[PDB]
């Protein structure tokens, strides 16, 4: 199947 | 961040049962609250040292974009595969400790970009090929040991290879002297 | 029709019967002889309507071969064409654009090379177009406009390259376009504004540049908005606060510059804003307190300046907040963590100061706090003691002050925590026995006096410990072995005193021991040779005692060693040639004696060594460490000759 793009979070510390 | 994604891509390849990679996340920016895992003091990777840990599997090509990484240490597990040619991008390395492993395949000629190494270790392994003889463009190479995997064929006498002793290269069919 | 399915069926087989390893997958081989129409009711992924192909559906199902003898000319009434998930491989003929009724066409995950033939614009009642996961390369071409009825463009992850065309602006009924994961390059056409039922487009990952159109404030509807990890450059326009029903707009990872819109805070319903890794700059806009269905929100990273607003007070369902790395100053208002369930908050590297506010956990449900690098200070709240979900949390570098002791409570969950550099004072409770799964636990360079309790040792899933730099007292016990999981011990810089205690030895993963600068005074333990894994100690500073014990020497991995200012006495043995990786070795300031063994000469991993201020004497062996070491290493000494080349100081040896 084809899905949308999904954004990954910022990196912590 | 770069030696965060290199590293766990490395992490990815492997099996480990002891739980020795267990506090590598991918989550945080730097990999420099990571066990076993040392940084310098402007957040950059400088020691991977993760040898006699029980760890099994294959390298990857990722190792060869870690830009000041001086220490490696593998030695004394049950890694297969053989040796990617990226870690002659390692251009400021100290240490190679990749011994008692299972590698098979030949040594890359790349290794002779790298101009600061010090210290050899590949013995006790499967390897076969033919020393590539440019490791005599090093000229540091304080020692180098690889004395259990079939090398045959050659002990070049270039001006590095000057002041080393048959008790390397033994048990290697390699024979020419 | 059913007299044309002859025809229709012959060049089937004969197409089949190109194949390679069909053996596998039976599930093809119900094709067989055709006949009165059997094959519609009994071929498998094959519809007819009125005795004709219409689908023709084969997910999944291990085929092999190319597209050389498709039946192009053979199949006028094919409506459906899915063929994902197989091995198909070879180029993509330009006669796929002479399927006059085609709607759906499906060319997904294969083989398939080469490059997107123009005549594709041929197909008028085309609805979806899937080309996904292949390694299709060159460019789009602009006769994808004449497609005036698709609503469905997947061409992600291909080795695309060349501009967006600019036709783009006639797909007058897209919903869904995803360019994601291809190389395009370019500029965003402005006629991409313009239409009127996008509901998600992704370009990220790719080479776009320039700015982005303004006339994006004409989305009407976009509920999605994917561009990170670009090029693109200026500024955020202020019409992109007109996009009135997104819920996630993703930024980051570009080359943007200027001031925060304030306008992003008219979007009601946005729910995560990622922003981080850009070069934005000056304050915080107070109107980004008015957006009350924000759940995430991440501006790290970047060249802010200026004050935290207190709107942020008004954000009641804040989970997760990213303020790390930019140039915020000033004080921290209440509102900043008013919301119940926050559960991350990062706030370091950063120009805070002042004191935290008494809302830092209300709710009870944060899990993840960093503070490193601020000038916060005072005592931490009591909130904070009580707070009972704590995982990882961070103090460094600040000045908080108080009881250590009255500071913090239990915490079931805790596994990281670091309190270095601040101003607590007071004992260790045994509260720390109560977090059983703990793995980190620095404390470094604080005014803690005390005694270390017992019950730290109850601890199993430790694996660093740091307690240096303070004022601890006592003597080390021996249920330290109980330990064993230990990695990286660091006690150095207090009043420990005392023997070394024996159990050391039952640690087999320790990598780094720091003991020095106490007051240990007794043998160092002659049992110390079962750690395969350590490479670095040091005992420097200490009042230690009679000749090192050679068991020391079975150390394998050794690289550096530091046995200086005690009172250490006797003779260097001959067994430290076993050390084949020691490097550095200071072993200076105190009452060694004899000579230094000329076996020396075979342990190529020298650098460093200082044997300075000793009772030393004869020559010195020959390696380069010793060839190359300056007088600030041999004075102090006996009777230490040496060579004229490597003369420093040192009287000529007879
Ligand atoms: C507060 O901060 C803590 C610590 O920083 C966070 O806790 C960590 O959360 C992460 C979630 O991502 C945990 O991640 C663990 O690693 C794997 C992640 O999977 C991805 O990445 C790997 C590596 O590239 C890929 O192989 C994989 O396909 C994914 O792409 C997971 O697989 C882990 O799951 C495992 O659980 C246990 C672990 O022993 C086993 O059952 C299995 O191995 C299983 O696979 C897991 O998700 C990480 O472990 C957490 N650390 C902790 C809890 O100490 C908190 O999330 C954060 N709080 C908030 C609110 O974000
Ligand atoms: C083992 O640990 C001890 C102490 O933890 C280390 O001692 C440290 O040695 C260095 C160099 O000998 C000292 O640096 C010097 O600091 C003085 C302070 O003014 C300065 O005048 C000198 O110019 C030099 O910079 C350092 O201060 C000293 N540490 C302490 C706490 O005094 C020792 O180096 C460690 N061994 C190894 C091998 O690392
Ligand atoms: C790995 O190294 C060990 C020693 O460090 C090897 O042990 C010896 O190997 C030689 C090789 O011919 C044998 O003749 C000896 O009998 C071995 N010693 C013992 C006690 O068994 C070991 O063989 C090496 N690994 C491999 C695969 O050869
Ligand atoms: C090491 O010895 C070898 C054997 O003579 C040298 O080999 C060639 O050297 C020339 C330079 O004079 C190079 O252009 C060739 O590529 C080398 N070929 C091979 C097969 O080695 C080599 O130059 C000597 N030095 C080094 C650093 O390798
Ligand atoms: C996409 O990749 C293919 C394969 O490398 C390229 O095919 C070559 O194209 C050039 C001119 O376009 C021809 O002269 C060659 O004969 C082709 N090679 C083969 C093996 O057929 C193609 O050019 C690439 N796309 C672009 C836009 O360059
Ligand atoms: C409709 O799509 C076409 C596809 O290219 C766009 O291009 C041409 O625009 C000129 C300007 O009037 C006209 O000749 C035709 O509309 C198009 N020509 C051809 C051959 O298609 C056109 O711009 C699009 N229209 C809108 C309003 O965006
Ligand atoms: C955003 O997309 C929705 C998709 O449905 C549009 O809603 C349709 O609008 C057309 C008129 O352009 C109507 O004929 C349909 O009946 C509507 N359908 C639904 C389900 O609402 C909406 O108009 C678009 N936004 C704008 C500003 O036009
Ligand atoms: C966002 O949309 C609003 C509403 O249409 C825009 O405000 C109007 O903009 C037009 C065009 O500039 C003006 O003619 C109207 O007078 C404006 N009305 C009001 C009440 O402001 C607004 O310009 C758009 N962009 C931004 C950044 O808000
Ligand atoms: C934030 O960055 C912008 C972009 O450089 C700065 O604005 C520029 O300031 C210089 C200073 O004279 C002007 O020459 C430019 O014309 C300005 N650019 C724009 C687009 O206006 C701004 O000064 C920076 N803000 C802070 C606080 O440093
Ligand atoms: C901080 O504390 C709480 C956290 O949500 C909120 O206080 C509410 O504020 C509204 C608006 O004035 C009142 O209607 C509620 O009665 C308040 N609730 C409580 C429990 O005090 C708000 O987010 C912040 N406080 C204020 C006064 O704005
Ligand atoms: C350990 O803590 C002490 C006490 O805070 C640090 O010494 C102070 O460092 C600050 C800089 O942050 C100076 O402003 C003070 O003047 C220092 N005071 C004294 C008495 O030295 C010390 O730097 C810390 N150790 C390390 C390694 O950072
Ligand atoms: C951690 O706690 C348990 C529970 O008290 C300890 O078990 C007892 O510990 C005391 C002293 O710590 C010993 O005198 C007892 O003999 C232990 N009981 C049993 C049945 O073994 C455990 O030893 C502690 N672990 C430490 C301190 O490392
Ligand atoms: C090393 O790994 C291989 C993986 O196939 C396994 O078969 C072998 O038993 C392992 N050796 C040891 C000593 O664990
Ligand atoms: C070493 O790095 C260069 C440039 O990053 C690149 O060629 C490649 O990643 C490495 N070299 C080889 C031969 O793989
Ligand atoms: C497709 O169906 C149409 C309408 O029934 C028919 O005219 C045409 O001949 C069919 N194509 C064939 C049988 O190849
Ligand atoms: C059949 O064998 C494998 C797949 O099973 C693969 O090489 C290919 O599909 C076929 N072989 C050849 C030589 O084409
Ligand atoms: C084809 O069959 C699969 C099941 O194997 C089904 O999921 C799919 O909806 C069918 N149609 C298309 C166009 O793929
Ligand atoms: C952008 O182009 C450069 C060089 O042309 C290339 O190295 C880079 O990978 C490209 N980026 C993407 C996302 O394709
Ligand atoms: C705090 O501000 C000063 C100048 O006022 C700046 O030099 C320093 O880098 C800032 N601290 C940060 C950014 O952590
Ligand atoms: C060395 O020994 C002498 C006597 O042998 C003693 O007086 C002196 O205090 C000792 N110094 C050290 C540093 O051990």
């Amino acid at each position: 199947p084809v899905r949308s793009s999904q954004s990954s979070q910022a990196g912590g510390r | 961040n770069a030696e965060g994604d290199a590293l766990s891509a490395l992490k990815n390849s492997l099996a480990d049962p002891n739980k020795v990679l267990q506090s590598w996340d991918a989550t945080l920016v730097t990999p420099c609250t990571w066990f076993h895992v040392t940084c310098n003091s402007d957040n950059s990777v400088t020691r991977v040292d993760l040898g006699n840990a029980n760890l099994s599997g294959q390298l990857v090509m990722q190792l060869g974009q870690l830009p000041n990484l001086q220490y490696l240490e593998l030695y004394s597990n049950n890694i297969t595969g053989t040796i990617p040619e990226q870690l002659g991008n390692l251009t400021e390395l100290v240490s190679l400790d990749l011994y008692l492993n299972n590698l098979s395949g030949p040594i890359p000629s790349t290794l002779g970009r790298l101009k600061k190494l010090r210290f050899l270790r590949l013995n006790n392994n499967s390897l076969s090929g033919e020393i590539p003889r440019s490791l005599t463009a090093v000229l540091t190479l304080q020692v180098l040991d690889l004395s259990n995997n079939p090398l045959t064929g050659d002990i070049p006498v270039n001006g590095s290879f000057s002041l080393f002793t048959p008790i390397s290269f033994a048990n290697t069919k390699l024979t020419p002297l | 029709a059913v007299s044309a399915t002859v025809e229709e069926a012959n060049a089937l087989l004969k197409w089949k019967s190109t194949f390679t390893n069909q053996t596998s997958s039976s599930k093809l081989s119900s094709w067989v002889n055709p006949n009165t129409s059997s094959f519609c009711t009994s071929w498998y992924g094959v519809a007819c309507s009125l005795g004709s192909i219409i689908r023709l559906n084969l997910t999944n199902t291990g085929i092999e071969g190319t597209f050389e003898d498709f039946p192009f000319s053979s199949l006028p009434n094919l409506t459906f064409v899915d063929l994902s998930m197989n091995r198909f491989s070879g180029t993509i003929s330009p006669l796929w654009g002479r399927f006059s009724k085609l709607e759906y066409f499906d060319l997904s995950i294969n083989q398939l090379v080469g490059e997107i033939p123009p005549e594709l614009g041929d197909l008028s009642n085309l609805d979806t177009l899937h080309l996904v996961e292949n390694k299709l390369n060159g460019s789009i071409p602009s006769e994808i406009g004449r497609l005036t009825k698709v609503t469905e463009i997947a061409i992600y992850d291909n080795l695309l390259t060349g501009p967006i065309p600019s036709s783009f602006g006639n797909l007058t009924k897209l919903v869904n376009l995803y360019l994601f994961i291809n190389s395009l390059s370019g500029s965003i056409p402005s006629e991409i504004g313009n239409l009127p039922n996008l509901r998600e487009l992704c370009l990220d990952r790719n080479n776009l540049t320039g700015k982005i159109p303004s006339s994006f404030g004409n989305l009407k509807n976009v509920t999605l908005l994917n561009m990170f990890e670009n090029q693109l450059s200026g500024e955020i326009p202020p019409e992109i606060g007109n996009m009135t029903a997104l819920d996630t707009l993703s930024l980051h990872t570009n080359k943007l510059t200027g001031p925060i819109p304030s306008t992003l805070g008219n979007i009601k319903t946005l729910a995560v804003l990622h922003l981080y890794l850009n070069q934005l700059n000056g304050s915080i806009p107070p109107e980004l307190g008015e957006m009350e269905s924000m759940i995430d929100l991440e501006i790290s990273e970047n060249k802010l300046t200026g004050p935290v607003p207190d709107s942020f007070g008004k954000l009641t369902a804040l989970e997760w907040l990213f303020l790390r790395d930019n140039q915020l100053s000033g004080p921290i208002p209440p509102g900043i963590a008013n919301s119940t369930e926050l559960t991350v908050l990062q706030l370091d590297t950063n120009n805070f100061t002042g004191f935290l506010p008494d809302t830092i956990c209300r709710g009870g449900k944060l899990e993840n706090l960093t503070l490193d690098d601020n000038h916060f200070e005072g005592p931490v709240p009591k909130s904070l003691r009580d707070c009972k979900s704590l995982i990882r949390v961070r103090f460094k570098g600040n000045s908080f002050s108080g009881d250590i002791s009255e500071a913090f409570g239990v915490y079931p969950t805790l596994n990281f925590i670091d309190l270095s550099n601040n101003n607590f004072h007071g004992q260790l409770s045994a509260n720390w026995e109560q977090s059983q799964k703990l793995v980190a636990f620095i404390l470094s360079n604080n005014s803690i006096t005390g005694a270390i309790p017992p019950e730290i040792w109850n601890m199993t899933q430790l694996s660093q410990l740091d307690l240096s730099s303070n004022r601890i007292t006592g003597e080390l016990p021996e249920s330290i072995s109980n330990i064993n999981r230990i990695s990286k011990l660091q006690l150095n810089g207090n009043r420990l005193s005392g023997k070394i205690p024996s159990g050391i030895r039952l640690l087999t993963n320790l990598e780094y021991l720091d003991l020095s600068s106490n007051r240990f005074s007794s043998e160092i333990p002659p049992t110390l040779n079962n750690l395969p894994r350590l490479y670095y100690m040091n005992l420097s500073r200490n009042d230690l005692d009679q000749t090192i014990p050679e068991g020391l020497t079975k150390l394998s991995q050794l690289q550096m060693l530091d046995l200086s200012y005690n009172q250490l006495d006797g003779e260097i043995s001959s067994q430290f040639r076993s050390l084949q990786n020691l490097e550095r070795l200071d072993l200076s300031h105190n009452n060694l004696s004899g000579q230094i063994p000329p076996s020396f000469k075979d342990m190529l991993a020298l650098t460093h060594v200082d044997v300075s201020h000793n009772n030393l004497q004869g020559p010195i062996p020959d390696n380069a460490a010793f060839r190359n070491a300056p007088p600030d290493a041999f004075e102090g000494n006996k009777d230490l000759c040496g060579s004229v080349n490597t003369t420093q100081g040192l009287k000529p040896c007879s």
